[PDB]
């Protein structure tokens, strides 16, 4: 069945999912740029583009 | 053993870093008898987080 | 923090004060320019029917502003609503009309 | 003298124009203001270089 799954493989499936999650979220945040706000919503903030 | 493929260690990311997204499920009842349609910000198309 | 709440079943709609009170659309008010600047469309839709007809005095603290004035004829009828609603509709988050 | 009026520095100025609303100027805003001042000065004094 396409809609079915074996209940006894759940731990291995979850561990593989966590491995995929960690092994994907393995990047370095990069500085991009900023721009001073002109509108009065933020009180002179440095918005990021 | 002569020439092993090098891995990729540094991989920059430019977008905002997150993994949880908020998703709507059912449409809202913006046109309703009780409250006038001028109350909701959806009528004025104000973008919300 | 100024939040507008509609009144159900005929109760007057009322906005939120600085202390936390909910005051109705009456009396004399004081607004910073930034409030109307950020809510140029919500406030305009809700306040026109009260400023023109009902009792509502709003003082918008600005500091300095460019002005342009029109000389009307005093021996004839005059009305400045068509002149004021234009400014209150062209008020925008980025800029200010004269 | 004219950038210490709108920015936040420690240059002792008279600060006459404080009743006129403004914002805490940032680097880009101050740079644009300085460029306008510079081009106005060159235009007035007839310089090209």
């Amino acid at each position: 069945s396409v809609r079915g799954a074996n209940p006894l493989m759940f731990r291995a499936n979850v561990l593989h999912m966590l491995l995929e999650f960690v092994l994907d979220n393995l990047y370095l945040n990069r500085h991009t740029g900023f721009s001073q706000d002109h509108t009065p919503f933020t009180e002179g903030a440095n918005l990021r583009s | 053993l002569l020439h092993a493929d090098t891995p990729r260690l540094v991989t920059w990311d430019a977008g905002l870093c997150t993994s949880f997204k908020i998703v709507p499920i059912v449409p809202a009842q913006v046109p309703q008898d009780v409250l006038a349609y001028t109350f909701f910000t959806s009528s004025y198309a104000i973008q919300s987080p | 923090d100024c939040r507008i709440s509609f009144g159900m079943n005929g109760a007057a709609p009322m906005i939120r004060d600085e202390t936390g009170m909910m005051v109705p659309f009456e009396g004399n008010w004081i607004f910073p320019l930034a409030l109307w600047q950020m809510n140029t469309r919500y406030f305009n839709q809700q306040f026109d029917a009260w400023i023109k007809t009902g009792e509502l005095r709003i003082r918008i603290e600005m500091g300095a502003y460019p002005y342009m004035l029109h000389y009307y004829d005093p021996r004839q009828y005059a009305n400045a609503w068509n002149l004021t609603s234009a400014w209150l509709e062209e008020i925008t988050p980025t800029s200010i009309p004269s | 003298t004219l950038v210490a009026q709108i920015s936040e520095t420690q240059y002792p100025v008279d600060r006459y124009l404080d009743w006129i609303p403004s914002l805490r100027a940032s680097a880009a805003t101050a740079a644009t203001f300085a460029e306008w001042v510079n081009t106005s000065m060159k235009t007035a004094f007839d310089l090209s270089d």
